[PDB]
C-alpha cells in the first residue's frame, strides 16, 4: 500500500503528509438465491 | 451477493426491526435504492448495506525521513482488513498515544499524526493549541513593559501564467 | 536578517505561489494527455483513423474524437475561469493590502498580520507579490493593581488617556500599550460625576501642577 | 467521490472503457480533493486564530455582565454554551445511500468539541484580556476597565460607563436573553447554514438520481446491458451510460467547485470579522452590523459560525441650536 503513493504522487521522493492512493471493496463471499417456500411437477401424477 | 425472487443485489443482510405491509415486496430508501427486503422462503425483514469501501489513506513522514507508512483505512471497521480503531477509520501501523501533541499530519475528526518516538508513526487527538488560563482579578491589569518588532512575511498571488 | 535565513532553506512559505505555478501547468499537462485519448474512437491519431478507413466512416469517428477533445477543453476552460477568479479575488486582496498596508497604516487588526501594524515593504516574486510585514508585538508584563476611577475631592478623575494603575502604593497613570507610568495631575486626567457612581474607584490625591505654582 | 465506481459499479467491461477517456476520473478526484483540503483550511483560519487555549476563570465577576449563556456549559458532556445548542438542535438516509455508490462524506478535520474549544478560547480572551491577545501574549484586564476603552473606540468618552455601568449591564443581560428566543422561537434566522447543507445534500440527490437515468442507453442498470446484449454492440449502449454519467459528475464537480468558491469568500467575511471585529474593535461602519460596535462573541454552528455583536444605538434626541 506504500508503493501505490509513490505511483499516485509521480516522484520518488513523497514529501510528507497523508495521500489517497487506492480504494478497497469489500467483495461478497458467496451468492444468495432465494426464490419464494413451495412449485413442483407432476411426475408424481404422471409417472405413479 | 444476493438474489430475492429475482431481485439481485449485493450486500450485507442482517435483521431488521422495519414492518412492511404484507403484499409489499421490497423496502426502499429516499434514493430510490433498495434497503430493506423480505425473505420469501420465511418472511422476514432484511436490512442491506454498502461494503467496507472509504478510501485508502497513506500517512507517511517524508520519504527523506522513513520509508515507514501507516495505512489509513477510512471509514471502516476494523474486519474485513498493529491496529487501531478510529473516528475517521480503520487505521493501520500507528501505535496509538494517550499523549496529546500539535496536530501534524492531518487525518480527521481531530486525529493527527507525527514521526517522532525505535521510532515509529504515531496517532493522538490533535490538542488544538497549549492550554493557559488567564489570571484575572476585576482590579488587575497587566501593561506590557518592553515590545520587539517583528517581520512577518506574508505571501499572494496576484497573476497567473497567460494563455491563449 | 531572519527573513533571509528562513527563505534560504524555506521551499514552503513560496506553497501558496509554487502551488499556483503548478495547478495550471497540471491543468495544462492533464489537457495535453487528453490529446492521446480514444475517447471511445479507435485511435487517438487524428490522420490515423483517415488513412486506415475511407472517410464517410472517419466522419463518424472525428465526432468521437472531437466531441472528446471539445469536452477536454470547455473542462480545461472552466476550470481556468473558476481558477481565475481565485486568484481574482487573490488580486483585489493584494491591491487592499498594497493600499491600505503599504500606503497607508492599516487599524485594521491582523490584516497586516499579527500585533499592531507599522508599514509593510512589498516584494515581487513571480506572478505574485510578497509583503513584509513590520508590526510591534509587546513582549515582558508586569501585573499591576488598577482602578477605573480616583476621587480626589469627591469629584472623580479619569484619564484622558490610558489607566490609573500602581504596583501598590503610588497610582500612576500610564499609556495602555507601553508601560510608562507618570504621576497623576489634571493635565493626565479629566473631571466627571462624583465618587458615589463609580465602582472601583480608590481613594487618592491627584497632584496639581498649578497649586504649587502659586505658593510665591 | 469515486468516479470509476460512480460511473461503472462492478463492471471491468465498462471499468476498461473508462480508461478510453484518459484522465478525466483522476482529475475529477484531483478537483474535489482542492476543495476537501481548503474546507478544512477555512474552519482553520477561521477559528483558530489564537496562540494558545484561554479559559474562563473559575468565578465569574464581570461588573454585572451574565456570559453564562455565551459561555462553555460545564455540565454538558461536549462543553458547548447554552447558545450554540439551540443552534444545533435547529440545523440538521443520505447517511449511506450516498456511500453506497462512491459518494463518500469526509469527517471535518476539526470535531465540533474542537470548534468549541476555539470558540471557547476566543470567547475567553476576549472577555478577560480584551482585544490584546490577538497582538499577542494576552493581557488581564479589568472586563469594566476594557469596556471603557470600547466607548473611546466609538466616540464616548469612558466616563460614561463608569456612571451607567448598572444601567449597561442590565441592557447587555436582557439583550442576551431575546437571543435565545431570536433563535428558540424562529427557525428562519439560520437559513444561511441550513441552504448551504441543502444545496450539498441536493446536488447529491440529483448526483445520485443520474444512475437511473437512461441517457439513451437501453436501460440504466450496468449489468442489464451487458446481460440482454452482446459485447460487440453492448459497447456503444454503455457509453452512453458513461457519457452521461461522466459529463454528469463534471456538473456535479463543476457545481462544487463554483459553490466552495463561493465559501472560500464567505469563509474571508469570517476570518476577516473574526480578527477585526472580535479580536479587535472594528471602525468600519455596519461592518459588525447597523450601529457602533463594541464587541463580537464568536459561536460555532454547524458548517458555519454565529457572531453576537453588542453594538451601541444613541437613542433619545433633544433639538439643540448649535453654533
Ligand atoms: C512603585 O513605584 C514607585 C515609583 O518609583 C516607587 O516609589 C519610589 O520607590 C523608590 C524605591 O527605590 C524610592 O527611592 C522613591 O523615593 C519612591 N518614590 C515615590 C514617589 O514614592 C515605589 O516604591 C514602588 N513600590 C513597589 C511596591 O514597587
Ligand atoms: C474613601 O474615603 C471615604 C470618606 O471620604 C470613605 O467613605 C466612608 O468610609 C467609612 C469607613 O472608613 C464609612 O464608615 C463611611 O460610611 C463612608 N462614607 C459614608 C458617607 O458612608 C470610603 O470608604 C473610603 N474608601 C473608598 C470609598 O475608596
Ligand atoms: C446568569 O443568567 C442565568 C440564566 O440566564 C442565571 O441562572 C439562573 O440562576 C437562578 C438563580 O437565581 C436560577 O433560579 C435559574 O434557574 C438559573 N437559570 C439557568 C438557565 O441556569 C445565572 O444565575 C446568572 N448569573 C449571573 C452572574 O448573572
Ligand atoms: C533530504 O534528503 C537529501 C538526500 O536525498 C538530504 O541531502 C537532505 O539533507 C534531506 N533533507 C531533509 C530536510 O531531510
Ligand atoms: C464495529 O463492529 C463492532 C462489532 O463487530 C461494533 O461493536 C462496533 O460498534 C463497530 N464499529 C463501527 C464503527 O462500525
Ligand atoms: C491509554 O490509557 C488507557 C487506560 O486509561 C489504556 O487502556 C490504553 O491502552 C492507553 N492507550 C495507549 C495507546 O497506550
Ligand atoms: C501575574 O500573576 C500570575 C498569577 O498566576 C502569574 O502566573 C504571572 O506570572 C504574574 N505575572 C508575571 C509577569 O510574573
Ligand atoms: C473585586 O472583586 C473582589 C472579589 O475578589 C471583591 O472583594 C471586590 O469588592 C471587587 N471590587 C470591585 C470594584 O468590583
Ligand atoms: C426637533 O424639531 C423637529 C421639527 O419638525 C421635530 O420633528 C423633532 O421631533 C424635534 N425633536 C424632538 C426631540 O422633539
Amino acid at each position: 500500500p506504500l508503493s501505490e503513493t509513490k505511483c499516485t504522487l509521480k516522484s520518488f521522493t513523497v514529501e510528507k503528509g497523508i495521500y489517497q492512493t487506492s480504494n478497497f471493496r469489500v467483495q461478497p463471499t458467496e451468492s444468495i438465491v432465494r426464490f419464494p417456500n413451495i412449485n413442483l411437477c407432476p411426475f408424481g401424477e404422471v409417472f405413479n | 451477493n444476493f438474489n430475492f425472487n429475482g431481485l439481485t443485489g449485493t450486500g450485507v443482510l442482517t435483521e431488521s426491526n422495519k414492518k412492511f405491509l404484507p403484499f409489499q415486496q421490497f423496502g426502499r430508501d429516499i434514493a430510490d435504492t433498495t434497503d430493506a427486503v423480505r425473505d420469501p422462503q420465511t418472511l422476514e425483514i432484511l436490512d442491506i448495506t454498502p461494503c467496507s469501501f472509504g478510501g485508502v489513506s497513506v500517512i507517511t513522514p517524508g520519504t527523506n525521513t522513513s520509508n515507514q507508512v501507516a495505512v489509513l483505512y477510512q471509514d471502516v471497521n476494523c474486519t474485513e482488513v498493529n491496529v487501531f480503531q478510529t473516528r475517521a477509520g480503520c487505521l493501520i501501523g500507528a501505535e496509538h498515544v494517550n499523549n496529546s501533541y500539535e496536530c501534524d499530519i492531518p487525518i480527521g475528526a481531530g486525529i493527527c499524526a507525527s514521526y517522532q518516538t525505535s521510532q515509529s508513526i504515531i496517532a493522538y487527538t490533535m490538542s488544538l493549541g497549549a492550554e493557559n488560563s488567564v489570571a484575572y482579578s476585576n482590579n488587575s491589569i497587566a501593561i506590557p513593559t518592553n515590545f520587539t518588532i517583528s517581520v512577518t512575511t506574508e505571501i499572494l498571488p496576484v497573476s497567473m501564467t497567460k494563455t491563449s | 536578517g531572519k527573513i533571509q535565513d528562513s527563505l534560504s532553506s524555506t521551499a514552503s512559505a513560496l506553497g501558496k505561489l509554487q502551488d499556483v505555478v503548478n495547478q495550471n501547468a497540471q491543468a495544462l499537462n492533464t489537457l495535453v494527455k487528453q490529446l492521446s485519448s480514444n475517447f471511445g474512437a479507435i485511435s487517438s491519431v487524428l490522420n490515423d483513423i483517415l488513412s486506415r478507413l475511407d472517410k464517410v466512416e472517419a466522419e463518424v469517428q472525428i465526432d468521437r474524437l472531437i466531441t472528446g477533445r471539445l469536452q477536454s477543453l470547455q473542462t480545461y476552460v472552466t476550470q481556468q475561469l473558476i481558477r481565475a477568479a481565485e486568484i481574482r479575488a487573490s488580486a483585489n486582496l493584494a491591491a487592499t493590502k498594497m493600499s491600505e498596508c503599504v500606503l497607508g497604516q492599516s487599524k485594521r487588526v491582523d490584516f497586516c498580520g499579527k500585533g499592531y501594524h507599522l508599514m509593510s515593504f512589498p516584494q515581487s516574486a513571480p506572478h505574485g507579490v510578497v509583503f513584509l510585514h513590520v508590526t510591534y508585538v509587546p513582549a515582558q508584563e508586569k501585573n499591576f493593581t488598577t482602578a477605573p476611577a480616583i476621587c480626589h475631592d469627591g469629584k472623580a478623575h479619569f484619564p484622558r488617556e490610558g489607566v490609573f494603575v500602581s504596583n501598590g502604593t503610588h497610582w500612576f497613570v500610564t499609556q495602555r500599550n507601553f508601560y510608562e507610568p507618570q504621576i497623576i495631575t489634571t493635565d493626565n486626567t479629566f473631571v466627571s460625576g462624583n465618587c458615589d457612581v463609580v465602582i472601583g474607584i480608590v481613594n487618592n490625591t491627584v497632584y496639581d501642577p498649578l497649586q504649587p505654582e502659586l505658593d510665591s | 467521490v469515486d468516479c470509476t465506481m460512480y460511473i461503472c459499479g462492478d463492471s471491468t467491461e465498462c471499468s476498461n472503457l473508462l480508461l478510453q477517456y484518459g484522465s478525466f476520473c483522476t482529475q475529477l478526484n484531483r478537483a474535489l480533493t482542492g476543495i476537501a483540503v481548503e474546507q478544512d483550511k477555512n474552519t482553520q483560519e477561521v477559528f483558530a486564530q489564537v496562540k494558545q487555549i484561554y479559559k474562563t476563570p473559575p468565578i465569574k465577576d464581570f461588573g454585572g455582565f451574565n456570559f453564562s449563556q455565551i459561555l462553555p456549559d460545564p455540565s454538558k458532556p461536549s462543553k458547548r454554551s447554552f447558545i450554540e445548542d439551540l443552534l444545533f438542535n435547529k440545523v440538521t438516509d443520505l447517511i449511506c445511500a450516498q456511500k453506497f455508490n462512491g459518494l463518500t462524506v469526509l469527517p471535518p478535520l476539526l470535531t465540533d468539541e474542537m470548534i468549541a474549544q476555539y470558540t471557547s478560547a476566543l470567547l475567553a480572551g476576549t472577555i478577560t484580556s480584551g482585544w490584546t491577545f490577538g497582538a499577542g501574549a494576552a493581557l488581564q484586564i479589568p472586563f469594566a476597565m476594557q469596556m471603557a476603552y470600547r466607548f473611546n473606540g466609538i466616540g464616548v468618552t469612558q466616563n460614561v460607563l463608569y456612571e451607567n455601568q448598572k444601567l449597561i449591564a442590565n441592557q447587555f443581560n436582557s439583550a442576551i436573553g431575546k437571543i435565545q428566543d431570536s433563535l428558540s422561537s424562529t427557525a428562519s434566522a439560520l437559513g444561511k447554514l441550513q441552504d448551504v447543507v441543502n444545496q450539498n445534500a441536493q446536488a447529491l440527490n440529483t448526483l445520485v438520481k443520474q444512475l437511473s437515468s437512461n441517457f439513451g442507453a437501453i436501460s440504466s442498470v450496468l449489468n442489464d446491458i451487458l446481460s440482454r446484449l452482446d459485447k460487440v454492440e453492448a459497447e456503444v449502449q454503455i457509453d452512453r451510460l458513461i457519457t452521461g454519467r461522466l459529463q454528469s459528475l463534471q456538473t456535479y464537480v463543476t457545481q462544487q467547485l463554483i459553490r466552495a468558491a463561493e465559501i472560500r469568500a464567505s469563509a474571508n467575511l469570517a476570518a476577516t470579522k473574526m480578527s477585526e471585529c472580535v479580536l479587535g474593535q472594528s471602525k468600519r461602519v455596519d461592518f459588525c452590523g447597523k450601529g457602533y460596535h463594541l464587541m463580537s462573541f464568536p459561536q460555532s454552528a454547524p458548517h458555519g459560525v454565529v457572531f453576537l455583536h453588542v453594538t451601541y444605538v444613541p437613542a433619545q434626541e433633544k433639538n439643540f441650536t448649535t453654533a
